[PDB]
RNA sequence: CUUCUUCAGGUUGGACAGCUGG
């Protein structure tokens, strides 16, 4: 029923509010692709971890039980192989994924071994999804 | 009333749909030596990762380069029987192999030309009158093509881009495509009314007409004839039988404007149209064949061999 | 009685049967398909087969002409699918029902999710550029048991009822579902087709059957 | 003599009973779904229910067909769900009640709401444009445990009563129970079909339950 | 029993009138688009958000308490996480959500955490489908 | 008393002979829709705002304090909104709340703030409804 | 070496409305 983002992480609230935070950081100051150079996120390049990440829940929510089931856990390390590759990629999403402790989130979930710790975990993406577009976008 | 038309299709080049992208090798295996790349099964490797070296330690070393040629084999010195789904061969034809476009595929991995492709491929012949009668034209609501059938995973091949101004650059662009002489299967239906076999061979004649009279052979008449010929035999005038389809296809394919115009005022369009979307100090575009073993044979990207037969 | 038209409807394409963008996960897919509100499982609603069989048949019993209101069909059509008509409302002899997405665990044991993501984009001719669209259809081979009530309000329109109901089956193979068929999305293959009786038997079943299975 | 006749609703698709849509708020669905004044909690009303069973069982007891007055129907059907003739008034043996959901904390534990919206369209056949709907609808899931009670009044027809009660639920297995039936909705399922003595004991009890569950 | 906007306070009584003035003065200066273009909210971009606050409004109305459950502030504020998304996603969504005042009074309801203020934003939110359906509609 | 229906005012004598006019008035040139009318409204069309103005006549003929409390203006505002609500939902309400000024005779109630200014109205809404039958109906 | 992450269009219509008995 908590995850660390880094300070704290509760179902009632603050799951949203951590994301108006990091989204704010992140238009506070864009990430610097080159030194010569201006770079501004777009949501395109969360879309594979996106699509893993509802899969999961989608697989997750038609459980009576409080611990993932095995293959629930490999989809997880599934999801963070593919956090590192799409990060790998263009190093936006590694400053995406880094400001946002995301693989900390993902890591957390990991730990906890509960239904309710990715389900949290998922809102926190769905709140980091909307605040990303609300504020920036594209 | 609506005919039903099983569509066969015959890529006489490479053809390639895209699905995804992908960097340097990260989900996937490159042997330099033998130009052969391995696709790994990506459920058997995280399962192979959680039995084996932790999947932190596999994923802190993703920071561009790190090819998993080098660290499956040299850094761990494993074998890798179950991360594999499908191979295909490689064409290096002097840019490295950067990135990989891999071709459009379904949930169970299977290759298939998608939805809307072969529609496209008849909106740019049906629609050769005007640019106005797009969305609301009754033409296109009533044409239903469908989904590709079962295609080999043998028959895929990666191949780079080459070039046609003044000689043939390699590009570091190399994309998955489906080799020559490969068959495909369609099924397409329309309104009677609306539309009939004649009109789309007579489009598609018309659209390979002036594609090749007025561009190709006209461009290559303006350019060079002798840096084709390895092959490049180029047929034309084949009864209307030819569509171009799939990725790289060239510009002239995606647009219509020399099969309405002449060429002077087509060469200009095209000129002011496209320097607004590339600042480029260039001169008129240029074909985009590839090379495949050896020789440099000489294949127009996205050539396909286009038949029909009723129901 | 209560004749019960089992089957199972087969993707040979991805079906893209339209659900709300709402109602879902946050940052999910620009257009979701249709799923059942508590197991999130893929669904094909019993309105829009009914809707799509009832097209399909009533415009080939028609000689491929449909301009009426449904109300205004032919008699066969109108007592299979039921009429609202102030001088006559017929009720409905066929029963549909929402259909649930059934072969799940082959879908999991082949490592294959019950929906994929399409790729699609519209490129203009005047300039080459291409506007990205991103569309959800549920996997092709994905498995759909269904089961349509029947009411034997006649025994003597029951064989040609049969008929016309396998004739808009058949229909629907030469035609897409839901969504974006233009564009080859929603292929469907009805198999394993049978009627059996509800309560009790019912005589020359066997003739239905036959006239249905094939 | 009195007996409980209990046992769960399950919705195998979703219901539609149509609410009143004149005091759900304001800007809620278009069609609203009736629902328990105080709780907020979709039922299924007691009438509605009983006027089903009781066309589906008037029905099939007659000859199949149905064309009547409700006061003009079979002896068992009069005397179990009541009459209102001038010298025949049949006092009903069965007293049907309002039937609220009672899995709401399950519908809950899988993050959905008891309701769901149904996007559903017509497409004008002279025109072929589409044009939208919605529609609320009960999930299917969801349970709705009922209580019927039964008068005894003659012990020598109670079996044949009770077996009349088993076809009654039978026959609504079959059919829908309210709403958009025939198109998709409104498929219902019944267990845990046990009746129970309201206050001390039957002597013929555990065949009434062999009767009730098979 | 009384909600902050800003300048302006909404009260049980006001309601009606703070929602009839948001609503006129978004129909006398419509919302222009990027190409000079005119555009109307419809009740179905906002139709989720709305069944959202429905969707929680009946389970806050069963509930004979003064203070509201983690998980009844759970669903608010996940609630305002679906209307920052929304804005996001469309423009026009957004100004109807600025020219009104959903975030701000759904943050005072997070503020108070009490459940009659939950009811005077639901009793807002009401009288802004009222008044927008009175003079636009869809 | 001396209830403003916004050209001619009404009171303890006045009110039955103009809900008879008005309702008349009704039926002497009806409404007209975009496709040449010609229904007239109905009892299940204003039902929720009359089931609404009786709740709020219970409550205040309850009370004797001749000055309406805030609860009871809360539900008399809430009875604007909603007449605003099925005024802007169907265009033959709305000529109908125009005309016999429903509106009109609830703003100025909630002016007044007395119980006398409620209770005329209500007494206007009866008159109103039972005129529009025995000369309409439905 | 190139940018677009979706744009455009529909947004509920018709029917029944209390009838029998004391």
């Amino acid at each position: 029923t908590e995850l660390k983002i880094g300070n704290e992480k509760v179902n009632s609230t603050n799951f949203g509010d951590f994301a108006e935070k990091a989204i704010r950081g992140i238009n506070h100051k864009p990430f610097v692709n080159s030194k010569g150079g201006e770079q501004k996120i777009t949501t395109s390049k969360i879309r594979g971890i996106l699509e893993l990440v509802n899969k999961v829940y989608n697989r997750v929510i038609n459980t009576n039980d409080v611990e993932l089931s095995e293959n629930i856990l490999a989809d997880i390390a599934y999801i963070k192989v593919k956090i590192a590759y799409e990060s790998g990629r263009e190093p936006v999403v590694k400053d995406f994924i880094q400001r946002t402790a995301f693989t900390a989130a993902i890591t957390d979930v990991m730990n906890q071994r509960t239904r309710e710790s990715f389900l949290l975990f998922a809102r926190y993406v769905e709140s980091l999804i909307a605040y990303f577009k609300f504020y920036g976008g594209k | 009333m609506k005919k039903t038309y099983r569509v066969t299709l015959t890529a006489l080049g490479p053809i390639f749909i895209g699905g995804g992208e992908k960097l340097k090798k990260y989900e996937y295996i490159f042997d330099k030596q033998k130009k052969v790349a391995h696709m790994i099964d990506h459920t058997k490797f995280t399962k192979y990762l959680l039995e084996k070296n932790l999947l932190d330690d596999f994923t802190s070393r993703v920071n561009s380069h790190f090819d998993l040629y080098d660290y499956l084999v040299n850094k761990k010195g494993i074998v890798f029987m179950p991360l594999v789904k499908y191979s295909v061969p490689v064409a290096q034809f002097s840019p490295p192999m950067n990135d990989l476009n891999t071709f459009v595929k379904d949930a169970f991995g299977r290759p298939y030309i998608p939805g809307s492709s072969l529609k496209g491929a008849l909106r740019t012949a049906i629609l050769n009158d005007l640019k106005e009668d797009t969305k609301e034209n009754e033409v296109f609501a009533h044409l239903q093509v469908s989904d590709s059938e079962t295609i080999d995973l043998e028959n895929l091949k990666v191949y780079q881009k080459v070039d046609y101004s003044k000689t043939a650059k390699p590009l570091p662009l190399y994309r998955e495509c489906l080799k020559p002489n490969t068959e495909i299967t369609f099924t397409v239906s329309f309104d009677d009314e609306y539309l009939t076999l004649k009109k789309i061979q007579n489009a598609l004649h018309k659209t390979y007409q002036h594609y090749y009279i007025k561009w190709l052979k006209g461009g290559k008449v303006g350019e060079t004839l002798i840096k084709g010929v390895f092959a490049l035999d180029q047929p034309s005038q084949n009864q209307g039988e030819i569509i171009y389809i799939g990725g790289g296809a060239g510009f002239v394919s995606k647009t219509l404007h020399y099969k309405s115009k002449n060429r002077d005022q087509a060469r200009n369009d095209s000129f002011d149209i496209l320097k607004q979307l590339f600042r480029t100090t260039y001169s008129k575009m240029r074909s985009v064949p590839d090379n495949v073993p050896t020789g440099k044979h000489y294949l127009e990207m996205g050539k396909a061999r286009i038949k029909l037969e009723e129901l | 009685m209560k004749l019960v038209i089992e089957g199972t409807i087969v993707l040979k394409t991805g079906m893209h049967i339209g659900g709300s963008s709402d109602f879902s996960a946050i940052g999910a897919v620009d257009s979701p398909v249709v799923r059942d509100t508590l197991t999130r499982l893929p669904l094909i609603p019993g309105s829009s087969l009914k809707g799509k069989m009832r097209y399909l048949l009533a415009k080939e019993l028609n000689n491929g002409i449909l301009l009426n209101e449904p109300n205004n069909d032919q008699d066969e059509i109108l007592r299979l699918f039921g009429s609202s008509e102030k001088d006559k409302i017929r009720r409905a002899r066929l029963k549909f029902n929402d259909i649930k997405l059934s072969n799940l665990a082959e879908l999991e044991t082949f490592n294959v999710s019950s929906t994929e993501v399409k790729f699609e984009n519209t490129i203009n001719r005047k300039t080459a550029v291409a506007n990205p669209r991103q569309i959800e259809r549920v996997i092709a081979g994905s498995k759909f048991d269904f089961e349509i009530f029947y009411n034997l309000d006649d025994i003597k329109e029951v064989e040609k009822d049969f008929e016309n109901i396998k004739q808009g089956f058949d229909l629907l193979e030469f035609d897409y579902l839901g969504g974006h068929g233009t564009r080859g999305s929603g292929r469907i293959a009805f198999e394993n087709l049978s009627v059996i009786t509800a309560v009790g038997n019912f005589e020359k079943i066997n003739t239905l059957n036959e006239i249905l299975g094939a």
